[PDB]
RNA sequence: UAAUCUUAU
RNA sequence: AAGUAAUUAAUAUUAGUAAAACAAUAAGUUAUAAAUAAAUAGAAUAAUAUAUAUAUAUAAAAAAAUAUAUAUUU
RNA sequence: AAUUUAAUAUAACUAUUAAUAGAAGGUUACUAAUAAAUUAAUAAUUAAUUUUAAAACCUAAAGGUAAACCUUUAUAUUAAUAAUGUUAUGAAUAAUUAUUAAUAAUAAUAAACUAAGUGAACUGAAACAUCUAAGUAACUUAAGGAUAAGAAAUCAACAGAGAUAUUAUGAGUAUUGGUGAGAGAAAAUAAUAAAGGUCUAAUAAGUAUUAUGUGAAAAAAAUGUAAGAAAAUAGGAUAACAAAUUCUAAGACUAAAUACUAUUAAUAAGUAUAGUAAGUACCGUAAGGGAA
């Protein structure tokens, strides 16, 4: 038989559930494009110098 | 500190048994009462399986003289028999403890508290006995918190009728069997 | 641009995926529950009031920063001000010489 | 003497 | 039925390359400078030691020791 | 058409490399059998995949026992019916047979490799006592196909690196030793290697640290006894202190290169006394030894 969860463990679980419920940070296409453009600019600058 | 002599221990990984699968050759008679303790049961200082030793195993080392003539000695922990009060169980529980463990118990403010601390270190330095004690306490706490309603009679009412129905078809029916049938329902 | 982004080293890419640059993460230590909580800083958990260790441990953070420096993607990473680490030319310039060097 | 410990039922 | 093998070090002979060799991915080992416990020292100011370098000593020499120099570096 | 040479077998072991995978003995008998399907190929077929029958007794752990035997009673109850004969007053009480439903059972399981516990001595030091041999042999326990380790309270040195594992150089260098016998790193650079990072923790206290007793020949992290902190404004790291630097313990997961066994393939300046029998004959009360 599985051992029951103590109070602290339950509270931690609840916190984790709350965290999950919130909207997750996800890397957008736009952000990637912005990064990629900056990388390209950096490469161009390196080539120049 | 570390818990090397505890967390080194490995136990045979039991395969998860499906309801429709074939039996193992040796199935036990009486069922498992307690949960499985992650770190098994100590296979060295078996003295400590019976008590709350706080992960304090026997050392072996060297007696060394003025001549530096080395001779093997052992260093036992300061074990002590001690009947300490459980608030949850409403009884005092007598066990072997290290003096260190007794000190920790005193610091934490009770024996139940010591048992139920959620840290992994505590779990490691609970014994198998300590794990069983913890389970007993935790289960009791859960019961106190949450009584069943916050069904048996209905079952008792239906049982004789069910038996009669069975008899009318042709077969006899026992209680225990009835209980087994209508556990999940 | 997308292809260039993809061509970035693995660790850096992973970091960008799981802590993206749209969120302006805090310079200072914050609540662990916060959305803008910096993964490089030790954030305090609001209930227990204990400082959690940084989500990116210090070595990993340093590696990520070096990768960003290499590919010119520093400002998209969250700030490393209040983590005590400086890096390369900035470190060289900003540091005070040891008491032993200046005053033997 | 509800520190400890020994015995008997 | 009895001087064998492995990992190493020092000599010798030959063969390859040679002020370089082995290795070529870099790194390393040996050589290319002698000393000194060690240190920030190290080889003709106008030539053979009568000069120079180092260690002791010293203002700098001398003094003991070893090493370095007389078209081409060994 | 035959002969020869080289290679290949159900039919050798050994070493290496590569690839793949993690596996029944005995006893004597009322002898311990099998049946099928689908798909492909060439109705029968061979091959692949799947299903299915039987299978005694012994091999610690149903209960015994002097292994291959004995005793338990699943060709059992318990109940419900049906058929039969007897007892006492259509109904009742016991027995036998035949259906139906309900109730439990079968450890022969590797060895090597790994981790943990305990831990010698001969021996070396031309004696021997610290030291060595050596955390070796051994015994004991526990796990998995591998285990262990692993994403820095790590190294380094003001420049920097970025988990671990194995090997080469570093280097027999630093380091250490009755400064004897002898023991001996790390950084760094290369390979091998896999996608190698990633949260699962409400960020960790009788914990760090201290005293003391022990503790891998150098280099600690451990540990019995007892005192015992701090919040990132902090904490760990070096005799010590001041500066600086670096990392975040007391919560976790993890392929891969590796070890061992077996199989298959290939290569043998290997074996015919390292070439298949036999762990037999025989020796011993026994553990055990062991032929031709
Ligand atoms: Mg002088
Ligand atoms: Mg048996
Ligand atoms: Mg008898
Ligand atoms: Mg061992
Ligand atoms: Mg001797
Ligand atoms: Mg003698
Ligand atoms: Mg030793
Ligand atoms: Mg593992
Ligand atoms: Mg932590
Ligand atoms: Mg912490
Ligand atoms: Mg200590
Ligand atoms: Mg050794
Ligand atoms: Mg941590
Ligand atoms: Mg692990």
């Amino acid at each position: 038989p599985e051992m029951p969860l103590t109070e602290v463990r339950k509270s931690h679980l609840a916190e984790k559930k709350e965290l999950a419920e919130r909207e997750v940070p996800k890397l957008t296409e736009e952000d990637m494009e912005a990064i990629g453009a900056r990388v390209f600019e950096f490469l161009e600058k390196q080539k120049r110098e | 500190r570390q818990w090397r002599l505890i967390e080194t221990r490995k136990i045979a990984k039991q395969p998860n048994y499906q309801v429709g699968d074939a039996k193992p050759l040796h199935m036990p008679k009486e069922r498992k009462k307690f949960p499985d303790y992650k770190y098994g049961e100590s296979n060295i200082f078996k003295q400590s399986n019976k008590g709350l030793y706080g992960g304090s195993f026997v050392q072996f080392g060297n007696n060394i003289s003025e001549s530096k003539a080395k001779t093997r000695k052992k260093w036992l922990p300061n074990v002590v028999k001690k009947g300490l009060w459980s608030e949850t169980l409403n009884r005092k529980i007598s066990i072997k403890m290290t003096a260190k463990v007794l000190k920790t118990i005193s610091k934490e403010g009770g024996i139940d508290n010591y048992l139920t601390k959620e840290k992994s270190a505590r779990i490691k330095e609970l014994g198998p006995t300590g794990w069983k004690l913890r389970y007993r306490v935790l289960k009791r706490k859960d019961e106190i918190e949450n009584p069943p309603h916050k069904r048996r009679r209905l079952m008792s009412f239906l049982y004789p009728l069910e038996k009669l129905e069975y008899r009318s078809v042709g077969k006899d029916l026992n209680y225990k069997k009835f209980v087994e049938l209508f556990a999940d329902v | 641009y997308k292809q260039y982004f993809d061509s970035l080293p693995l660790k850096l890419k992973s970091f960008f995926q799981r802590y993206p640059p749209s969120i302006k993460y805090s310079p200072v230590s914050t609540s662990t529950k916060a959305i803008n909580a910096n993964p490089f800083l030790p954030n305090k958990h609001p209930v227990t009031q204990r400082f959690h260790d940084p989500k990116y441990s210090l070595r990993r953070m340093s590696d990520v920063y070096k990768l960003a420096l290499r590919y010119g993607v520093e400002e998209f990473l969250p700030p490393i001000e209040n983590t005590k680490k400086l890096f390369f030319e900035e470190k060289y310039n900003k540091k005070t010489l040891m008491k032993g060097v200046l005053l033997p």
